[PDB]
């Protein structure tokens, strides 16, 4: 959990939401990443799971950004 | 069917070097990560090394780090293990093994039969064979042969040129402090057959190209 | 390194029965524990990987369970071919580490050994060495005590033991104990004896000879 909390911060600032998605999406890219990091498999599983939520949380911001922006427009039309 | 065949094993002196090779068949070798595992004379399994499918990453155990080098030639479907500064503790059966492809480190789904490596100062030497005479004391008597002071392993023992197989026990060899091996081969026969039936143990030691026949009779 | 404690070391069972083998990792490794079978003359075989997933072609007699650091291999409805050596192994991280193994042997009735003593040959004595051999033939279980005595003096540190694997037919063991002495030391004494203690014997059996007779 310590390693997970630390990892969450790292992927929030240094890694962009766009970059985070390419990693999480492609199995080939994830394998190369966990191998370079020399992660035990259990930690790799924990990391992907924790990162899935972070991505979803950032996509919720973008989906809300698209929705708020439409309502932002629709209000000015009246 | 997946097939792994090790070679390059054999006799080496302390401080010496050996290069093992493992030819892979029945699958696309370039697609799979490989491991080297060894089993000591104490029958303890010990992982030694590993290499990724494209040699991007190599891995070693602490007991072996800095002395062994794993490599591979995907074109020739061959895995290698260059062993240097060999110690007596490196004496073992060496297996190569294919890893499952779920994670960069994974279980080993296929193994080779293995190649034997013996690290010793001893020179190749054929055995001395001595009789284990049947006791002078309508039942069953025991007799055999003592196969002493040979190197390296194995010795094959037969009785009456293979005609006698029932009741035979050829024991595993023990390594003496002299650095030479020794074992016994015994057989239980009817007491009535003593004096009538001749009993000969045939000892073969391929490493020295030696063959010994020894007749065993009551003293 | 992940240290793995495999238990029990030995198991005696009969065909048709069920047994279990346990393995505990020194740290949490999720499910990534593998089980291997070793038989003589055969390559080592993967039975189960990732704790509970059977490898293709492995019989349904085998199954894997676990909790936390602990893992369990089940073999039910045992067949004769299932009696072999078993090893566990974590594949969560490098270095791969193995349990010390479990030997699954065939259970049978207690059988006492037939004991024989062999003096050294004259041919060997000419080389300056004396080997005295004591044979324990066809006994079960494997646990046995061999005690060398030279003129009633208990010998120590000058013998080596060797034991066969279970006999394919009667599932017994055989054992050889070899006492090594110099020609000089050998000729200092008269009575050479080896005392055998085993479950199948009411009291220890001693086989002996007198040097020169």
């Amino acid at each position: 959990s310590i390693f997970i909390e630390d990892a969450i911060k790292y992927f929030k600032e240094k890694v962009s939401t766009q970059n985070l998605l390419l990693l999480l999406t492609d199995n080939e890219a994830w394998n190369g990443f966990v191998a370079a990091a020399e992660l035990p498999r259990n930690e790799a599983d924990e990391l992907r799971k924790a990162l899935d939520n972070l991505a979803r949380q950032m996509i919720m911001k973008d989906k809300n950004w698209h929705d708020k922006g439409q309502q932002y427009r629709n209000w000015f039309l009246k | 069917e997946v097939m792994l065949v090790e070679s390059g094993g054999g006799l080496v002196r302390p401080g010496g070097s050996l290069k093992l090779s493992c030819t892979a068949s029945g699958f696309t070798f370039s697609r799979c990560a490989m491991s080297w595992v060894r089993q000591t004379p104490e029958k303890r399994l010990e992982w030694v090394s590993a290499i990724s499918r494209d040699s991007t990453y190599t891995y070693y155990s602490d007991s072996v780090k800095g002395r062994f080098t794993v490599s591979r030639d995907n074109a020739k479907n061959t895995l290698y293990l260059q062993m240097s500064s060999l110690r007596s503790e490196d004496t073992a059966m060496y297996y190569c093994a294919r890893q499952i492809d779920d994670y960069y480190v994974d279980a080993l789904d296929y193994w080779g039969q293995g190649t034997s490596v013996t690290v010793s100062s001893a020179s190749t030497k054929g055995p001395s064979v001595f009789p284990l005479a049947p006791s002078s004391k309508g039942g069953t008597a025991a007799l055999g042969c003592l196969v002493k002071d040979y190197f390296p392993e194995p010795v094959t023992v037969s009785w009456n040129s293979g005609a006698l197989t029932s009741g035979v026990h050829t024991f595993p060899a023990v390594l003496q402090s002299s650095g030479l091996y020794s074992l016994s081969s015994v057989v239980t026969v009817p007491s009535s057959s003593l004096g009538t039936q001749t009993y000969i143990c045939n000892v073969n030691h391929k490493p020295s190209n030696t063959k010994v026949d020894k007749k065993v009779e009551p003293k | 390194d992940v240290q793995i404690t495999q238990s029990p070391s030995y198991l005696a069972a009969s065909p048709g029965e069920t047994i279990t083998i346990n393995c505990r990792a020194s740290k949490i490794i999720s499910k990534y524990l593998a089980w291997y079978q070793e038989k003589p003359g055969k390559t080592i075989k993967l039975l189960i990987y990732s704790g509970f997933t059977l490898q293709s072609g492995i019989p349904s007699r085998f199954s894997g369970s676990g909790s936390g650091t602990d893992f369990t291999l089940t073999i039910s409805s045992l067949e004769p071919e299932d009696f072999a050596m078993y090893y566990c192994q974590q594949h969560n991280e490098y270095p791969l580490t193995f349990g010390a193994g479990t030997k699954l042997e065939i259970k049978r009735t207690v059988a006492a050994p037939s004991v024989f003593i062999f003096p050294p040959s004259d041919e060997q004595l000419k080389s300056g060495t004396a080997s005295v051999v004591c044979l324990l033939n066809n006994f079960y279980p494997r646990e046995a005590k061999v005690q060398w005595k030279v003129d009633n003096a208990l010998q120590s540190g000058n013998s080596q033991e060797s034991v066969t694997e279970q006999d394919s037919k009667d599932s017994t063991y055989s054992l050889s104990s070899t006492l090594t002495l110099s020609k000089a030391d050998y000729e200092k004494h008269k009575v050479y004896a080896c005392e055998v203690t085993h479950q199948g014997l009411s009291s220890p059996v001693t086989k002996s000879f007198n040097r020169g007779e």
